[PDB]
């Protein structure tokens, strides 16, 4: 729930 | 790998980390 | 880690964040061994009891952190898996006998100052070290106590124990491709791993070569850091026959 968004291009 | 193992920012510029004599302490003599 | 420290930059450039797509969330840790392969425990991806399959696309691995939650932009790289691989014969019904899998990348990770991979263990090697009194080293970003969640990757040093107080320390069937590591109560010091330290390396630094090699995975204990149990560790040098198996027929 506290993860930093990661970009999009990796999901 | 051929380097694997020596990392970047301690082996390969020759510095140690803060605890790794601990380890090399117990392996005895 | 329960009574670990915190790590220093790139003290442990193999360590490998296993990351779950959605809900985002850490799952496991894991480690680099070459640009291609990733090593991890058997039970960070396959568990029945717990209704655990995780299947390549569920993953991502995350290579080069340091903080726990934060994108470390310009320093992590993230990696899609190819293909997972887990041990025909790890024994998720009993005791996670041989709990070791490999993870194929996409793609070659990039090394870097943050990232660079760890060496498996020889027969020789491995003779030399595993033995009780000698100390190797467990990182992780799972849990700080039994019962956070630390902000940035963990360290402790532990001993490596004797085989007949690891099996005189539990109820659980000890095997050879498992050993045990930790202080004992009279010793004072204390430290362990925990949950969600799972599938990341217990590693020595030979005094032969000075060279960082895998010889164990965190894999299971009975709660963390409690007086008299010790964490067990899959011995990455008895399944050392398979990991080349997998990498010499899959590349
Ligand atoms: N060193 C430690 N204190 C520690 C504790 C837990 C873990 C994570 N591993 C686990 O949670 C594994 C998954 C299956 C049950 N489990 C456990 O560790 C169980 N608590 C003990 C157990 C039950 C059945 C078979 C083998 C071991 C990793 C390390
Ligand atoms: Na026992
Ligand atoms: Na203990």
């Amino acid at each position: 729930g506290d993860f930093e968004e990661i970009p999009e291009e990796y999901l | 790998e051929a380097d694997c193992g020596l990392r970047p920012l301690f082996e390969k510029k020759s510095l140690e980390d803060k605890t790794e004599r601990e380890l090399l302490e117990s392996y005895i003599d | 880690i329960v009574e670990g420290s915190d790590a220093e930059i790139g003290m442990s450039p193999w360590q490998v964040m296993l990351f779950r797509k959605s809900p985002q969330e850490l799952l496991c840790g894991a480690s680099l061994i070459s640009d291609r392969w990733v090593l991890t425990a058997a039970h960070c991806l396959l568990y029945p009891p717990w209704d655990k399959n995780f299947t390549e696309n569920d993953l991502l691995v995350r290579i080069g952190k340091h903080s726990r939650t934060r994108y470390e932009r310009n320093i992590e790289k993230i990696s899609m898996l190819e293909k997972i691989y887990i041990h025909p014969r790890y024994n998720w019904r009993e005791n996670l006998d041989r709990d070791i899998a490999l993870m194929k990348l996409k793609k070659p990770v990039a090394f870097s100052d943050y990232i660079h991979p760890v060496c498996l263990p020889d027969r020789e090697t491995a003779a030399s070290l595993l033995q009780a009194g000698y100390k190797g080293r467990v990182t992780g970003w799972g849990n700080l106590k039994e019962t956070g969640q630390p902000s940035v990757l963990q360290v402790v040093n532990l001993p490596i124990v004797e085989r007949p107080v690891c099996k005189d320390s539990t109820r659980i069937r000890i095997t050879d491709n498992m050993f045990c590591a930790g202080y004992k109560p009279d010793e004072g010091k204390r430290g362990d791993a925990c949950e969600g330290d799972s599938g990341g390396p217990f590693v020595m630094k030979s005094p032969f070569n000075n060279r960082w090699y895998q010889m164990g995975i965190v894999s299971w204990g009975e709660g963390c850091d409690r007086d008299g149990k010790y964490g067990f560790y899959t011995h990455v040098f008895r399944l050392k026959k398979w990991i080349q198996k997998v990498i010499d027929q899959f590349g």
